[PDB]
């Protein structure tokens, strides 16, 4: 029944077409990471919005949460280091930073962060960047911004839809070198 | 704040002038009701009841507007906006 | 003792030390009489002086009071101090 | 109520961005002024003299209506009517 939702212009294939593995976590794990930021009217100074979910399956004893911001120079500062009792719950925090490096296109700057819950331990990439519309106008990071784009299809001519990553390294490459 | 009884004569047809004395006026809003009742009671209803009324704008009031000098707060997090001011928060 | 004028919300004005008389009979510098009085104008608005020529010209058609209704309003107080121009009775 | 100093870069024909950073503002009206001097002596000239100006509106006043609840008299005679308030007479 989900075919009817599948009528895409493309070929009709079929089978474990991508990765299977097994992982293991602690009984008193993250569940989920929503990582947001935003810009002041200047694009000058951010701001940092966390939310956290945790999850219990028979823990007892408190753990230790650390939450540690690297940037792209590669500076370290931590953000949270608390004690949180085992429950099922999800914490909220705002931090402020000031002039962080701005992540487009053109410019990639990349933070990390790192979240530790006991022997627990994630890390997620984000960015300082904000789209907007302004009286019509599309905006990014407080500039203009015009889309000079492709559609594309996930697809190998030997594989079908099971594609390796040295061939998506190929298609971003080319792409960037045709100036899309 | 005023009220006052009279009596009109005025046959089938015919239109008479009422003169109400205005007491001074400050700048609150003024409405005026004039109103005819029986006299005495009648097979259908008691003395006192209400046949005829209809009401008037005698003035418009002075509206006031006032400069705030007192502050307001503002607390921004993830999902709120919180304004704080005397003993009131939104 | 202070005069004071406010505009609802503008006004223009002068202030001269003798008689609008007086101004236009002397055509020397010299001849401006000395007074016991000052001339006080209070005006919604002055036609403009123009000067494209000066055997001829007029001001321009924006810089004119054409023959239609106007109306003006302004505040006075006599006091001994300066009040809030910002300030009006209801 | 606020004065800063700055340096700006264009050359002949350039068009050039300025970012004043403005306070927070109370009921009273706000201008804006922005000049430019000679940084030092010319020989038609001092330091100091201003070359070019211009002024804008930030932000309009807000105007208080208050109500007056003190009182007036009028005393009328064959020539004159005459208007008591406070410690003037009209």
């Amino acid at each position: 029944d989900g075919s009817y939702l599948e009528d895409q212009d493309m070929w009709w294939f079929a089978g474990i077409y991508r990765d299977v593995y097994l992982y293991a976590l602690p009984k008193f794990h993250i569940r989920d990471v929503f990582v947001r930021t935003d810009l002041d009217e200047n694009y000058r100074n951010g701001k940092i919005f966390l939310d956290v979910e945790m999850r219990n399956l028979g823990e007892e004893e408190e753990k230790d949460l650390e939450v540690t911001l690297i940037t792209p120079d590669g500076d370290e500062k931590t953000l949270v280091k608390e004690t949180v009792k085992p429950e099922d719950r999800v914490l909220s925090f705002a931090f402020d930073v000031k002039d962080p490096k701005k992540w487009s296109a053109e410019t990639p700057h990349l933070y990390v962060l790192k979240l530790k819950l006991g022997e627990d331990e994630k890390k997620v990439n984000f960015g300082f960047r904000k789209i907007e519309i302004k009286d019509g106008t599309l905006l990014f990071n407080g500039k203009p911004l015009y889309i000079k784009g492709v559609n594309r299809h996930e697809f190998d001519p030997d594989r079908g839809h099971a594609v390796t990553v040295e061939r998506m390294i190929q298609d971003i490459k080319l792409m960037k070198q045709h100036n899309i | 704040i005023e009220e006052k009884t009279f009596k009109i004569f005025a046959e089938p047809g015919e239109k008479r002038l009422l003169k109400i004395p205005l007491p001074e006026m400050d700048d609150s809003e003024y409405f005026l009701e004039i109103s005819f009742s029986l006299s005495e009671d009648t097979p259908w209803a008691e003395k006192g009841h209400v046949v005829a009324w209809e009401q008037f704008l005698l003035k418009a009031p002075a509206f006031e507007k006032k400069s705030i000098s007192d502050g307001v707060s503002l607390r921004e997090d993830g999902k709120h906006l919180t304004v704080e001011a005397k003993d009131t928060v939104y | 003792t202070k005069l004071f004028v406010s505009g609802m919300p503008q006004i223009d004005f002068s202030v001269w030390p003798f008689s609008m008389e007086d101004l236009e009979r002397v055509q020397h510098i010299s001849e401006l009489p000395e007074r016991d009085f000052v001339t006080v104008n209070v005006d919604f608005r002055q036609m403009g002086l123009g000067g494209d020529d000066s055997w001829g010209a007029m001001p321009h058609l924006e810089y004119r009071l054409l023959p239609k209704p106007y109306r003006f309003s302004f505040r006075m107080r006599i006091s001994e101090e300066i009040p809030s121009w910002r300030v009006l009775a209801a």
